[PDB]
RNA sequence: AUGUGGAACGGGGUAUUGUAAGCAGCUGCUGAGAUUAAGCCUUUGUUCCCAAGAUUUG
RNA sequence: GGAAGUCGGCAAAAUGCCACUGUCCCUAUCUACUAUCUAGCGAAACCACAGCCUGGGGAACGGGCCAGGCAAAAUCAGCGGGGCUUGUGGCAGUCAAGCGGCGACAUUGCUUUCCUAUCAUACCGAAGCAGAAUUCGGUAAGCGUUGGACCCACUAAUAGGGACUACUGAUGAAG
RNA sequence: AUCAGAAGAAAAGGUGUUAGUUCAUCUAGACAGCAGGACGGUGGCCAUGGAAGUCGGAAUCCGCUAAGGAGUGUGUAA
C-alpha cells in the first residue's frame, strides 16, 4: 500500500490541485464574494 | 508498439510525455533554464535540445532520459525509451 | 491502547473551539472572510441521490444522518491587525465600532446586572467626536500589519436558548491586500455578515467544537477536537418556510421537527445542514471553517441534491412530519 | 456471436437483459459493456442502462420479449418511472406481485411461447399471457424448475442442459415449435440462460466460451444472414 | 510439462552465505558466560538446529521441483536423456539427497553431544564444528549444484510440448521447406536462414482449424539434434508431412532424401504420412508412394503456394484417423458493424468517456436518453412526494377530466 | 557522545587494561 | 517462449540503445565503487569483503609470480568405547570408528576401533575407555591390528581424528 | 479462494454469524447443515473470533448430511443473516434462520435450486447465486 | 439591581401507554384516560419575587 | 453465535449427541451498599537525615560524591510503579608473501517501551527476469506480525530479541 | 573522519593524505593522450552441425621487421 506520507502520493495530489478540480474551488469562492 | 507523444510549450522549455509503454500517467518536464526542446524533422521522432548551458542543457537531457525508464520489465527486452544519441554544438 | 497524539487528557480550557490555523493569505485571491460561529441545534437524517461514478449506488438512492445548526448572521464589531515578527504574530492594534450591542458587552463582565455598563464608553465618545484617531490606527494596520482579523459576534438573542452573553472570536480575512481588507473590515462595522456570504451549500468545510463532557471514567470527555472533511448540504434561510423542503418533497415545512429540537428549541434562523456527527451536545456553539488546503477528492466535489429532511419527532418514535399530515391520517380527535 | 464480459465476468446473462424491442443493461459499473450492447444494436433498438432494485443482476431480475417487460415488486417507483420513460409505447410495463421475485430466473420468454417455473401462482400466469400475449407451459427442463437460467430460448431457437434426454429435448421442442439445442457454455458452465443473451437476430456470450459452442449457437439460432 | 517453476540455483559460495546469513540474522546472537548452563546449551543448539532446517529447506526445493524422470511421460523423459544424460542427472540429484541425510545425521550428533556442554567455549567450538562440517559437506557438490543450474537454465527454455492433442509433426531434411509451412502455419517466428541445422531444437506452435486446436512441432533437420528429431518422431500421436525437395533446391539429392524417408519409415508406422512434394512450382519416388499412407500433395516452395491446401489436408486426415415470424427491424439488414477505424461506427458510450474523463469520473447521464416529447426538461426532477402521498400514485393522462367530473359534484354537495 | 558507545573508559577498563597489558609483556617474557 | 528466445530478440531487433555506455561507465567507476566499498562499510558484511580482497590479492600475486617464471553427577563427561562401570556412559558418547590416518602413506582411513590401548590421562580412563588427547588405540589394519596415537579432541571435534603409530 | 469472482465490492455490514456456528442448507445439493469453521479475509484482529454475513465466504463443513459431501472441509457462501443489518439505503433487514449455500472455490455454487428468499446483497456479488436463486428481496 | 427579567402553577404542542369510571343497548360515549421533565418545545394565561447583604479589591 | 474463553462447563443458565447459558466474541444498561464530602469522635505501625533524572565513581554502585539535565508555594482524587559475544570443524602433505625452522590465504587427501540481526508493506540492484509468479541482495523499525486442538486454516505477514517520589487527572496564591 | 580525536577482536582492506626506502624509462621524445599500422604462410594440427587466435587438447613454428602473441578480451552459428 502506497501510504499518504509517500512524495509521489504528494506529488499527484499536487497536479490534482492545478486542474479545474481546484478551479471549482477558486471561482467557487467568488461566489459569495461578490454578495 | 505504444508510440512516445511529445508536446512542447513555451518555446520547447516544458515538455508533455504520454502513451509511454501504453501508460497513461502524463510525464511532464520542465526544461532547466536556458534549454529549448524542439522536434526535428529530418530524422523521425529524434528530440533536439537547444542551450547556451552545457551543464542544464545536460542535466535536462539527462532528466528526461529518467523519468521515461521501464519499470519491473526487463532490459534485455523491454528495451523502450528515450536515450540521448548525438553530443554536439550548433555549429 | 488509545491515540497518543491527544494527551495530555485534559478538560478544554475553553468553550467555543479555538481555530488554531487559519488558511493561507493568497493576494491573487479577493476578500473573503475564512469562518464563522454557530450553535449545533440537533442532527435529523435525509435521503439523497448519490452522483458518485463507480460507487455501488452510483444514482441510487442512500440515507445519511445530518447535523443541522443554527447560525443567525455574525456581527462584525471590530478589526485587528498583527503583524509578522521574528517572535511570531503580535497583535499590533484594535479598533472597534461606535454601537456595541449588550450582547457583546455581556462578554466584557461576569455579572452584567451589577456592573455600571461601564464598557466602551470613553472609546465610543472619543470615537464620535474625534475619528482621527481609528483613522491613524486603520493607518498603522495597512502601513505595518499583515494578518487581518476582524472581531464578529454572534447574536444569540435570537437563539432559542437562555445565555444572553454573545460569542465573540476573531475571523482572519483572506484575500486581496492588506488595505483591502482593511476597507472590507471598515465597510462592515456595525453591519451583519450572513452565513450565505460565507459558505455555499455545497463545500467541505472543517468543524470544531469542545466535546461533550461523559465525567470522569483521568478526565474523559469535554476536550477539544476538529473534525476535517465535513461537507455542507444545506445552507437554509430562516425567512422561508421551504428550508426543509426539497424540489422531490414540496409539502411546506420547516427544518424543525415535530416538537421542537430537543433540549434546543426552534430553529427560526439561518441554518446548516452538514453531514455525519460534530464534536460537542446541542446548544454548544460550533466552530466552522475553510479547509487549510485544498483536497479535491471526489467527495468534495460532487454535487448534492436532497430528495427529503426528516421531520419527525425526535422526542420518541415521532411516524408524521408535519402537524396538516398528522390530522390527515389520524380520525378526528376530541378536540 | 459475440464473445463480451461485463466487468471481469462471463455470466452476462445475469447482468444485461436483450429483447427483438430493446436492451437493459447494468449501471454504473462498465459502461464498456453498455458500448458493446450499442455498437451491435444502437441504432435499432433502445438500450436502456438501468438498474433492478438497486442491483447490477437485472438480466435475472426481470422477463419480457418485444411486446412487455415484467419487473419484480422489488423494484422502485423511481427505477419503474425511469424505464417508462426511457422504453417506447409500444412495450407495456408491468409489476408482477408474484411468489419468486426473480423473474429472469423462473421464465423465459419469446414472443410467441413462454416457459416458466410451475412453482407460479395463477394470477401471474393470469398477466403474464395477458401481457406478454404468449401461451404459458408450466413445464421443466433437464428436471430443473429454474426455467429461465437453464434455458436460453429466443425466436429462431433454444439451448438447454446437455444432461436433459433426447426425449425431453424433443418434447420441449415440439412444444415451443422451434428447434432446439443440448448444448454448453463458457467452458462447462451448465446455466445458459445466465451465459447467453439472444435475440432474433443477434447474440451475446461470454468470453470464456470456446468456439465450438459459438458455432453451435451460430447453427441453431442462424444469425449468419 | 511446464519446466519454468523452477527455483533457481546459487552457486556453493552464495548458498553457503544465504544460510549462514540467515543463521545469524534470525537467531540470537549475545550469551554472557554468566547464564545458566541450560541457557548456553539450549542457544547454541537453536543455531545447529536452525542452519540445518535451512539448509535441508533449501535441498528439498531441489528435489521436489526437479522433474522425476520415471514418472514423467516418456516424450519428454526420452527428450531428456538425449539433451540431459538421464544418469548424470539422477546421479546429481541423488548426491544432493545423500548431502540432504548427511546434514541431518551431523546436525543431530552435535545437538545431541552438546547437551553435555559444561563451559560457554565447549560448546562455542561444537558449534563452529557443526557449522563446518555442514559447509564443508555442501562444498563437495559443486560440479552438481552447477551442473544442475544449467540444466535449469536449459529446462525453462524447452516448449511444453502437448502430447494429448492433436497433433502434425514435421520432419525431413534441413532446409527443405519445412520452416517456411511452419512460419505460415504457427505464428511462432522461427528463423529461417540458408545457414543448415537452423533448427537447432523442436519449436511448438498451435494453430486453430475446424473449430479445433492442432498443436505443429517442427522438428530438426537430418547427431544431437537428430537424435532429438527420432525422438520427438519416436513417442507422439500425429501425422507425418515430411517435405521431399523435388526440385533439389534444398541441397540434397531427391534419391538420398527418398533414402532417408525409407529408414525413417520404421519409425513413421502407424502414423498418416504425408508425401509433400516442395518446390514443385520449382524412379524412387514411385517406391515411396507405393506405401499409400503418405498423400502427394504438391508445395510450390519458391511459389508460395500449396501450403493452405497441404495444412487443410492433413487435418483432414488427421481427422479421419481419430408461428413464429421473427420481425427483424429493416435497419438490422442494412447496420454497419461497428468498426473502429471507419468513421461511419456510431459513436459509442466508451467514447463519450474517454473525452470526458475516463472512468470514476464520467457521469453518464441516465436521463439523456429518455423517449420524451422534449429535451429540454430531459433534466427534470419529478415530484414524489407531497403531504403524505406520493405522486407516483396519482399520475393518470385522463386524470384533468376526472378533476372536472368532480368539480360538479362539490357544488352540488355545498348547494 | 554522537557514536554508538562510551569513550570514557569505566575504571573497571582502567583497572584490567594495565594488568592485562602486563599479562601480555610477562607472555613475550615467558 | 521457445529456447534462447531472448537471444533471437536480441539478434532480431538488437540490445538497449545505451546498453554499451553503461557497461562501459560501471567498467570504468567500479575502482572508485570498490574503495567507497571497502571505507564506509562496516560489521560482518566489511569483515567477508576484508578477508575475500586479500583472498584476490594474494591470488593476482601468485598468478603473476607465475608469469614472470613463464616468461623466464555420575556420568561419563567425554567420548567412551565398548561394579567397574560404576559412572554413565551414555550412547551419545560412544564411539565405534575412527579416521585414522598412515603416516608413510599419508592417507586418511575410515578404521574401526578395535580398542583402546592406555589413555595418558588416567588408567580409569583407559579402563572406561574414555578417548583422549595421547591416548594410544588399536584398531584393525587388516584392509590397509595396529596402534595409533589421536591427533585431535573428540570431545570438543566430535571426530576421531587420529595418525597411525607406524 | 476468498472475495474470488464476486463481481463488484460489499459494503460493510453487520457480523451474524461467528465462527462455529449452525446455518440451514438453501440449495438443494442434499445438504442439511453447515459448519462454520474459518472465516475468509479476516485480519489480525486480537481475541476477535471471525465471524459472517450475508455474501460472505466461510471454510464450512457438512454437519448434518449424506457422508459423501462430508469429511472435507470447503467453503460457503452465507445466503441469509438472522442478526439485522441495514442496507445503504438505510431500511434495517434481518431473516429468520442463518442459511448458507454449497459453492466451490471459483465461485459455480454445487446446488441446483436454492430455498426460500435471497439476500439482495450476495445476489448482487455474486452472479452464479443470481444465476440459481429463486426469490430476492 | 425592573425587564421580549426570573420563578411557581396552568394551557397548547410533542410524546409513552392502550381506551378510565359511570351510563345505555360485546358494543357506543372512549386514539379515551393517565403520565409528560425531573437533562422535551412553547406560553399576551394567573400569582409572586427582585431596583440586596457580606467579603476582597490603586 | 452457543464452549470459540479458560489446563477446564469455575459460577450461574437450562428441571425443581441433543438443549441452555455474557465463560467468550464485547461488553452495555439498571438497583442497593461501600466509596467521596460534611458535623462529631479519633488510633497505631514506622521514624539517623532526607526524597527529580542520566552517566561515572575499582566494590555495592548509592539517596548525599562528581559531570550534567534542571529547578517556583499550597494542595485534592485515582494507579500503586519504585570491550565478553555472532558466518564459516579436525588430521596430514604441498606450496610460499616473507621472516627467522616456521610460514598467510589457497591445493590435495575421509568423515508498556526499546533493538534491527526486516516476516509483511515502500523503494532499490542483480538473475534465462518473456508476462505473471519467484529467488538473492541493499536502504529501511513509519507501520502490522491472527484465530483454534508440532499441527490447520485465515492473513499482506503471522520476524527474531532486550528491559516519600514518580504517573494520571483536578484546584491554586503571586508578581 | 555522514557520528574524528583528546592490551580485545588486530590479521588484513582503503582510486584517503604526507613523507621516506629500493628498482625503472626519459629531447635516440619519458607517462598519457591521440592518428596509423597491429601483417602475410594459416581457417597450422586433432577436435564439429557450426570453432577461422578468442566452445574445446599439445605445441604454438616461421618471411618482412619498427611490430604484429597458432592470440588480450568483447563478439559472430561460423
Amino acid at each position: 500500500t502506497s501510504g499518504p506520507r509517500d512524495n509521489n502520493r504528494n506529488k499527484w495530489a499536487k497536479k490534482h490541485l492545478k486542474k479545474g478540480k481546484r478551479a471549482k474551488n477558486s471561482n467557487f469562492s467568488k461566489f459569495l464574494k461578490k454578495k | 508498439h505504444f508510440p512516445i507523444n511529445i508536446n512542447l510549450t513555451e518555446n520547447g522549455t516544458v515538455v508533455e510525455i504520454r502513451n509511454f509503454l501504453g501508460e497513461r500517467i502524463t510525464r511532464v518536464i520542465k526544461c532547466l533554464p536556458g534549454v529549448t526542446v524542439s522536434i526535428s524533422s529530418a530524422v523521425k521522432d529524434e528530440i533536439i535540445l537547444e542551450g547556451n548551458s552545457l551543464e542544464n542543457v545536460s542535466q535536462s537531457a539527462a532528466n528526461i532520459k529518467q523519468i521515461c525508464n521501464v519499470r519491473n520489465k526487463d532490459i534485455r527486452k523491454f528495451l523502450d525509451g528515450i536515450y540521448v544519441s548525438e553530443r554536439g554544438n550548433i555549429e | 491502547h488509545g491515540s497518543l497524539g491527544f494527551l495530555p487528557r485534559k478538560r478544554a480550557s475553553r468553550q467555543r473551539g479555538k481555530v488554531k490555523a487559519f488558511p493561507k493569505d493568497d493576494a491573487s485571491k479577493p476578500v473573503h472572510l475564512t469562518a464563522f460561529l454557530g450553535y449545533k441545534a440537533g442532527m435529523t437524517h435525509i435521503v439523497r441521490d448519490l452522483d458518485r461514478p463507480g460507487s455501488k449506488m452510483h444514482k441510487r438512492e442512500i440515507l445519511e444522518a445530518v447535523t443541522v445548526i443554527e447560525t443567525p448572521p455574525m456581527v462584525v464589531v471590530g478589526v485587528v491587525g498583527y503583524v509578522e515578527t521574528p517572535r511570531g504574530l503580535r497583535s499590533l492594534t484594535t479598533v472597534w465600532a461606535e454601537h456595541l450591542s449588550e450582547e457583546v458587552k455581556r462578554r466584557f463582565y461576569k455579572n452584567w446586572f451589577k456592573s455600571k455598563k461601564k464598557a466602551f464608553t470613553k472609546y465610543a465618545k472619543k470615537y464620535a467626536e474625534s475619528t482621527q484617531s481609528i483613522n491613524r490606527e486603520l493607518e498603522r494596520i495597512k502601513k505595518y500589519c499583515s494578518v487581518v482579523r476582524v472581531l464578529a459576534h454572534t447574536q444569540i438573542r435570537k437563539t432559542p436558548l437562555a445565555q444572553k452573553k454573545a460569542h465573540l472570536m476573531e475571523i482572519q480575512v483572506n484575500g486581496g491586500s492588506v488595505a483591502d481588507k482593511v476597507e472590507w473590515a471598515r465597510e462592515h462595522f456595525e453591519k451583519t455578515v450572513d452565513i450565505k456570504s460565507t459558505f455555499e451549500q455545497n463545500e467541505m468545510i472543517d468543524v470544531i467544537g469542545v466535546t461533550r463532557g461523559k465525567g470522569n471514567e483521568g478526565n474523559a470527555g469535554y476536550m477539544h477536537r476538529t473534525q476535517l472533511n465535513s461537507k455542507i448540504y444545506r445552507i437554509g434561510a430562516g425567512d422561508d418556510a421551504k428550508n426543509a423542503s426539497t424540489d422531490f418533497d414540496a409539502t411546506e415545512k420547516r427544518i424543525t421537527p415535530m416538537g421542537g429540537f430537543v433540549r434546543y428549541g426552534v430553529v427560526e434562523n439561518d441554518f446548516v445542514m452538514l453531514n455525519g456527527a460534530t464534536p460537542g451536545p446541542v446548544k454548544r456553539v460550533l466552530t466552522l471553517r475553510k479547509s487549510l488546503l485544498t483536497h479535491t477528492s471526489r467527495k468534495a466535489l460532487e454535487p448534492v441534491s436532497l430528495k427529503w429532511i426528516d421531520t419527525a419527532s425526535k422526542f420518541g418514535h415521532g411516524r408524521f412530519q408535519t402537524p396538516a399530515e398528522a390530522k390527515q391520517f389520524l380520525g378526528t380527535l376530541k378536540k | 456471436a459475440l464473445r463480451a464480459q461485463f466487468e471481469n465476468s462471463n455470466e452476462i446473462g445475469v447482468f444485461s437483459n436483450l429483447t427483438n424491442s430493446y436492451a437493459l443493461v447494468a449501471l454504473g459499473g462498465s459502461e464498456n459493456f453498455y458500448s458493446v450492447f450499442e455498437a451491435e444494436l444502437g441504432d435499432v433498438v433502445p438500450v436502456v442502462h438501468t438498474t433492478i432494485g438497486g442491483t447490477r443482476i437485472i438480466g435475472r431480475l426481470t422477463c419480457g420479449n418485444r411486446k412487455g417487460l415484467l419487473v419484480p415488486s422489488s423494484t422502485t417507483d423511481n427505477e419503474l418511472q425511469h424505464l417508462r420513460n426511457s422504453l417506447p409505447d409500444p412495450v407495456k410495463i408491468q409489476r408482477v406481485d408474484e411468489r419468486l421475485s426473480a423473474l429472469g430466473n423462473i421464465v423465459a420468454c419469446n414472443d410467441y411461447v413462454a416457459l416458466v417455473h410451475p412453482d407460479i401462482e395463477r394470477e401471474t400466469e393470469e398477466i403474464i399471457a395477458d401481457v406478454l400475449d404468449v401461451e404459458v407451459f408450466r413445464q421443466t427442463v433437464a428436471g430443473n424448475v429454474l426455467t429461465g437460467s437453464y434455458c436460453a430460448l429466443s425466436n429462431q431457437g433454444a439451448l438447454v442442459h446437455p444432461r436433459t434426454s433426447i426425449q425431453e429435448q424433443d418434447e420441449l421442442s415440439s412444444l415451443l415449435q422451434v428447434p432446439l439445442v443440448a448444448g454448453t457454455i463458457n467452458r462447462g458452465s451448465d446455466v445458459i440462460g445466465a451465459g447467453l443473451v439472444v435475440n432474433d437476430w443477434c447474440a451475446f456470450a461470454g468470453l470464456d466460451t470456446t468456439a465450438t459452442e459459438l458455432a453451435v449457437c451460430e447453427s441453431i439460432f442462424k444469425l449468419q444472414d | 510439462a511446464v519446466f519454468k517453476n523452477i527455483t533457481p540455483i546459487p552457486d556453493v559460495n552464495t548458498f553457503l552465505d544465504v544460510v549462514l546469513s540467515r543463521t545469524q540474522r534470525k537467531t540470537p546472537t549475545v550469551i554472557r558466560s554468566g547464564f545458566k548452563i541450560s541457557r548456553i546449551r539450549g542457544f547454541y543448539g537453536r543455531k545447529v538446529k536452525f542452519t540445518q532446517d535451512t539448509i535441508t529447506e533449501k535441498l528439498d526445493s531441489i528435489l521436489q521441483e526437479f522433474p522425476k524422470l520415471n514418472d514423467i511421460h516418456p516424450f519428454h523423459a526420452d527428450l531428456l536423456n538425449i539433451l540431459y544424460d538421464r544418469d548424470h542427472l539422477k546421479i546429481a540429484l541423488s548426491q544432493l539427497s545423500t548431502a540432504k541425510h548427511l546434514v541431518e545425521n551431523v546436525a543431530r550428533d552435535y545437538i545431541r553431544l552438546l547437551k553435555y556442554g559444561d563451559s560457554l567455549y565447549r560448546c562455542k567450538q561444537l558449534k563452529r564444528a557443526a557449522l563446518g562440517r555442514m559447509a564443508t559437506i555442501i562444498k563437495r557438490q559443486k560440479s552438481s549444484l552447477e551442473f544442475l543450474e544449467q540444466v535449469r537454465q536449459h529446462l525453462s527454455r524447452l516448449p511444453a510440448i502437448d502430447p494429448n492433442t492433436r497433433t502434425l509433426l514435421v520432419c525431413g531434411y534441413p532446409n527443405v521447406g519445412k520452416s517456411s509451412f511452419m512460419n505460415k502455419v504457427t505464428r511462432a517466428q522461427v528463423d529461417v536462414q540458408p545457414y543448415a541445422f537452423t533448427t537447432k531444437s523442436l519449436f511448438v506452435g498451435h494453430f486453430d482449424y475446424k473449430y479445433l486446436r492442432w498443436q505443429v512441432i517442427d522438428t530438426p533437420g537430418i547427431n544431437t539434434i537428430e537424435m532429438q528429431s527420432i525422438t520427438a518422431m519416436a513417442h507422439l500421436r500425429s501425422a507425418v508431412l515430411y517435405f521431399m525437395d523435388l526440385s533439389e533446391m534444398c541441397g540434397y539429392s531427391v534419391a538420398a532424401q527418398v533414402k532417408l524417408y525409407h529408414s525413417i519409415k520404421p519409425l513413421f508406422a502407424n502414423k498418416v504420412t504425408i508425401l509433400v512434394l516442395n518446390k514443385i512450382d520449382a524412379e524412387l519416388l514411385q517406391t515411396i508412394i507405393d506405401d499409400g499412407n503418405v498423400k502427394v500433395v504438391q508445395t510450390s516452395c519458391v511459389q508460395d503456394i500449396g501450403v493452405m491446401d497441404v495444412r487443410t489436408t492433413a487435418c483432414e486426415a488427421l481427422l479421419a484417423a481419430r408461428a413464429r415470424p421473427a420481425c427483424i427491424p429493416d435497419s438490422v439488414k442494412t447496420r454497419r458493424a461497428y468498426d473502429a477505424n471507419d468513421p461511419n461506427r456510431r459513436i459509442l458510450a466508451r467514447d463519450i468517456e474517454a473525452a470526458n474523463g475516463g472512468a470514476g469520473v464520467y457521469n453518464v447521464e441516465l436521463r439523456d436518453k429518455y423517449i420524451l416529447q422534449d429535451p429540454s426538461w430531459k433534466y427534470d426532477r419529478m415530484p414524489e412526494l407531497l403531504d403524505g402521498k406520493n405522486v407516483a400514485d396519482f399520475v393518470d393522462p385522463e386524470i384533468e377530466a376526472k378533476l372536472l367530473a368532480l368539480d360538479e359534484e362539490e357544488e352540488r354537495l355545498e348547494r | 557522545s554522537l557514536k554508538k558507545k562510551s569513550k570514557r573508559r569505566t575504571t573497571r577498563l582502567r583497572s584490567r587494561i594495565e594488568k592485562k597489558a602486563a599479562e601480555s609483556k610477562r607472555k613475550q617474557k615467558r | 517462449p521457445q529456447n534462447e528466445y531472448i537471444e533471437e530478440s536480441i539478434r532480431k531487433h538488437g540490445r538497449r540503445f545505451d546498453h554499451e555506455e553503461r557497461k562501459r561507465k560501471k567498467a570504468a567507476r567500479e575502482a572508485h565503487d570498490a574503495s567507497l566499498y571497502a571505507q564506509k562499510t562496516r560489521g560482518i558484511k566489511a569483515k567477508l569483503y576484508q578477508e575475500k580482497r586479500r583472498k584476490e590479492k594474494i591470488q593476482m600475486k601468485k598468478t603473476i609470480k607465475q608469469h614472470e617464471e613463464r616468461n623466464a553427577k555420575r556420568m561419563i563427561t567425554k567420548a567412551t568405547f565398548v561394579k567397574y562401570e560404576r559412572f554413565i556412559r551414555p550412547m551419545a558418547l560412544r564411539q565405534k570408528k575412527a579416521n585414522v590416518t598412515h603416516k608413510e602413506l599419508g592417507v586418511t582411513m575410515q578404521l574401526p576401533i578395535i580398542g583402546v590401548k592406555k589413555n595418558p590421562q588416567s588408567p580409569t580412563y583407559t579402563q572406561l575407555g574414555v578417548l583422549t588427547k595421547g591416548t594410544v588405540i588399536e584398531v584393525n589394519v587388516s584392509e590397509l591390528g595396529k596402534y595409533a596415537q589421536i591427533t585431535n579432541n573428540p570431545e570438543l571435534d566430535g571426530c576421531v581424528n587420529a595418525l597411525l603409530l607406524t | 479462494r476468498g472475495r474470488g469472482a464476486a463481481s463488484g465490492t460489499k459494503y460493510r455490514m453487520t457480523l451474524g454469524l461467528p465462527v462455529q456456528a449452525i446455518m440451514n442448507c438453501a440449495d438443494n445439493s442434499g445438504a442439511k447443515n453447515l459448519y462454520i469453521v474459518s472465516v475468509f479475509g479476516t485480519g489480525a484482529r486480537l481475541n476477535r473470533l471471525p465471524a459472517a454475513s450475508c455474501g460472505d465466504m466461510v471454510l464450512a463443513t457438512v454437519k448434518k448430511g449424506k457422508p459423501d459431501l462430508r469429511k472435507k472441509i470447503m467453503p460457503a457462501i452465507v445466503v441469509r443473516q438472522r442478526k439485522a443489518w441495514r442496507r445503504k439505503d438505510g431500511v434495517y433487514l434481518y431473516f429468520e434462520d442463518n442459511a448458507g449455500v454449497i459453492v466451490n472455490p471459483k465461485g459455480e455454487m454445487k446446488g441446483s435450486a436454492i430455498t426460500g428468499p435471497v439476500a439482495k446483497e450476495c445476489a448482487d456479488l455474486w452472479p452464479r447465486i443470481a444465476s440459481n436463486a429463486g426469490t430476492v428481496v
